[PDB]
């Protein structure tokens, strides 16, 4: 006899409710991949034994969000049709795990400073049933991840 | 003890152990009490229906009494309801309450009362203590002298003890429990020994196997001991007739239970005319009870003929002179099964 | 709360522990020790607040102390069982007053109880321990009372109690 | 930090050794020979510093020195499962006082201690070595009781008690 | 000759007298199916011949009920469409073979955190002589079995 | 002796007497299959012990309809002719047991933005006795269940 409130704070949350927000636009996407933390490790070792790990100098986050195509809509391209030669507008995305018909969010990821590389075109395919869907690839820094 | 004003709940803390009731339709205990018990008054039997009947007469559980702790290992073993007898006006209540089988004392003197009740044609059964003293294989054959040589009584020896009790408690007073929980769970045919007794208890003197084998041959004293894959367990089912009739309790406690049904059974033939229309129904009435006993194993025999017979008629069993007085005459045969008692293991060296 | 009670579980159920559906609560939070000085002698129920009920009901019994009609549940049952057996012996009104009457004014509270009694509405799990219909010229009336016009039949019926407390025994060992 | 505690690790956790949020710290610095003296009797838990946790509580004991409710763990647990059980015997109020009531007054008990003793909050390696509930006619009611309107359960539970001394033996031969 | 108060002890127990109670609400149900017990097992098995079975992972328990419908409840509905995201009520159910009228219980099993999965509506049909039927599907564990 | 006003609020309802309503025209229809509620269901176990069942991502539904051929009249093949290639026109379905010579709704089920896939066409047979029927599928999403 689990109540419905006990389930709000004890149970996992599933993933395959979210929000994506894109700098001042919010955009539906229909996944989102990578958005990790890494490390190197600097190893240091001596002659008489002992051995010393570190945390060393962070990586790169590299971000892969895929988005079905639209008929009025193209704002993943413009994004990235906008790179002049290293000048391109890096806006911070945000990542938040949400209840149905979201009001409330449960958890968020915070990106800062993400600009575009590798927006894929669909694969058209006459013997498919699918949608033609886009991933676009960021690079970025600094994914926190933020309680509630 | 609790008062309930507000409709609410009630969330009182307090120790009272509580034990699940059992209904055994075969064994009825009569728990002999001594004189200087406050609570039951002479001449009227107490017919305690569970151990909370039995904690609403008495007020607290008192670890000092003989009959509080016998009757709590009572029903921890499963017994059913119980009578509660004092043992000087004991011998005028048993004639009068119908259904006792069982004749228990905890911890009494019942040698004089047992005498004088337990006849062939009564169907009492009447399990009492072994001595309370740590006896030897060397005085043994005085021990079994101070018991009555009854084909219906048996005799458990070590007074067993628990962490509960203060006092030890007396070995008849769990037995009336083990035997109800045998009946229940395999029936009256099986011996109740090789059982294990499901309170917290242990015998209070370890018996070694080379005493056992004093006190089992005559007067044959049933011994509660020890094993370590099985726990505390019951040894023993022989009554203390020697005669290889009434050698073994389950045989006994057949005979007693039988003759009980078919006394039921008869009662419906009371006052009804004696001519031979009635004889033909006492007869089937008999052999229905017969055959379906036999059917669930009780009666040995591999052919149904072999297991049981009934004879009635005016040829056969009454004269015409006895069926003028009154009386009916019915010969009823059993083939009881007996207990294997001795195993014996001969372990070969070479394999062949 | 009598109508939602009735039609969701029946006339036999209390109206007790039931939660009110529109916007109350009560004026005045009542202690549980206040509550048990008016429950006893001239019983007055109580409405009073939980915190995973909401406001709710939380009393069952009448103004008359007697252990008869206590609760309100047994004294709306046999209101509500005798003005269904009004209806039956509606028909039997003006017929003539013989026995091929009497054994059909028997036969339809008969029928009426016992499907009172499948909806567990009276309390006994023998048929013929919740009710009895009694009719009969040597039974009920005289002869004397059958030449008057009158027609006498006696039911009883065994109504359910509710359970109104519950105590709870803690004990700190387990065994 | 009785708030902090059951949120983090459970009713059944000491409050001891935790860490006070806040800037505080104690205005006494309490010696350990002193804390001998007023933990024997009427205990009084105290608050004092450690260098490597800052300031922390250091008690889990009541003011009963009884073996039965020596401990604030074992008291706040018992506070709050009888307190659960409360809400589960609310639904069981006013309803018909017969067997069918009592084995759903059972069960919801029984689901409730299990997934308690699935948490970890009794102690028990086997589920039937925790807790153990009792209702019944022949057990804990009377048929006396039953028509008065009461329903009596026996629930006993094994709360798990916390380690409070640690005593080292320091070897100077290693064998 | 047997007698009324042996049948009680000794015969087998019909199914089709059965009570069945959802929480704190009892509703009729007409047919109760599944919930049973089930166990995966674990095999070793090394070379010098010795074979290990274990009983492993415990399975999770489906319950199907099976019900009329009726013209002014829908409370099975109402359970199965208060589900937002993983939110839902869970409770007890307790099935229970009774006497005729039943005051008194003969078996009890019981059910923790029954959660609907998969509401049947009636298959509307114009040739047909049935009652309107639903099942509802449980998603639960821990079945136990009462004796009385 | 039951009153027919008690048959009208106890009974269980029969499920042959139905009206069938696509968009704004109500058509006749000869039987009415599939259109049930269900749900995945998410199982996250950890190491510990304890075993979270939560339910899930929600299913499509699928609707079939059955109807005799009828001499003038086919307006369930013009609604599957005019997809074109991702465009058709969904309409809502509304399922109503009635009573006899419906002016009285008992239950009423309500299902949102059907579409058509799959029209079967009859099985003609020259040793059949029956009359031309076809089904057609629907597939929709958001079955709900009205009281009366």
């Amino acid at each position: 006899s689990t109540s419905t409130s006990q389930i709000a704070v004890e149970y996992p949350i599933p993933v395959y409710r979210f929000i994506v927000s894109v700098g001042d636009e919010k955009i539906p996407f229909n996944s989102v991949s990578g958005l990790d933390i890494s490390y190197d490790t600097i190893e240091y070792r001596d002659g008489v034994g002992n051995w010393f790990k570190m945390p060393g100098q962070s990586q790169s986050t590299n971000i892969t969000l895929r988005k079905g195509v639209f008929p009025g809509k193209t704002e993943l391209f413009d994004w990235i049709n906008s790179i002049q030669l290293n000048q391109v507008e890096k806006k911070d995305i945000t990542i938040s795990l949400t209840n149905d018909a979201g009001t409330e969010l449960l958890m968020t990821w915070n990106v800062s400073n993400a600009f575009p590389t590798s927006l894929t075109s669909p694969s058209f395919d006459a013997t498919s049933n699918d949608i033609a869907v886009q991933e676009i690839t960021l690079m970025a820094d600094r994914v926190i991840m933020q309680a509630v | 003890t609790t008062v309930t004003s507000y409709p609410g709940v009630y969330i009182e803390e307090l120790n009272s152990l509580a034990l699940s009731v059992s209904n055994s339709a075969t064994a009825v205990p009569v728990f002999a009490v001594d004189e200087q018990n406050q609570y039951i008054s002479e001449d009227n039997a107490i017919r305690i229906n569970s151990w909370m009947d039995y904690l609403n007469l008495i007020g607290n559980f008192n670890n000092e009494d003989k009959l509080d702790v016998s009757v709590r290992a009572y029903f921890a073993n499963g017994g059913g309801y119980c009578y509660l007898v004092k043992t000087t006006s004991l011998e005028k209540i048993i004639p009068t309450l119908d259904d006792v089988t069982l004749l228990v004392a905890a911890g009494e003197d019942i040698k004089t009362t047992v005498d004088v009740l337990c006849q062939p044609g009564k169907g009492l059964f009447a399990v009492f203590d072994g001595p309370e003293t740590e006896l030897t294989i060397n005085g043994a054959e005085e021990a079994k002298q101070a018991y009555t040589a009854t084909p219906f009584a048996a005799v458990y020896y070590p007074w067993l003890k628990a962490d509960w009790a203060n006092i030890d408690i007396p070995p008849s007073a769990v037995m009336a429990g083990v035997y109800a929980s045998v009946d229940l769970s395999r029936g009256v045919w099986k011996a109740p020994a090789n059982v294990a007794l499901k309170g917290g208890l242990e015998p209070k003197f370890l018996v070694t196997d080379e005493l056992q084998g004093e006190y089992n041959t005559g007067r044959a004293i049933n011994m509660i001991r020890n094993f370590s894959n099985t726990g505390t367990t019951v040894w023993g089912a022989r009554t203390l007739e020697d005669k290889d009739n009434w050698r073994y309790v389950p045989v006994r406690r057949l005979f007693n239970s039988v003759e009980r049904d078919i006394k039921r059974a008869m009662s419906f033939a009371m006052f009804e005319p004696n001519n031979q229309p009635t004889w033909e129904r006492v007869r089937a009435a008999i052999s229905n009870y017969l055959y379906s006993l036999w059917q669930q194993g009780g009666l040995a025999g591999s052919k149904e003929e072999d297991a049981y017979f009934v004879q009635i008629g005016k040829g056969i069993t009454m004269t015409q002179e006895q069926i003028d007085a009154g009386q009916m005459i019915v010969k009823v045969g059993l083939a009881a099964v007996r207990p294997a008692e001795f195993i014996i293991l001969q372990f070969t060296q070479d394999v062949e």
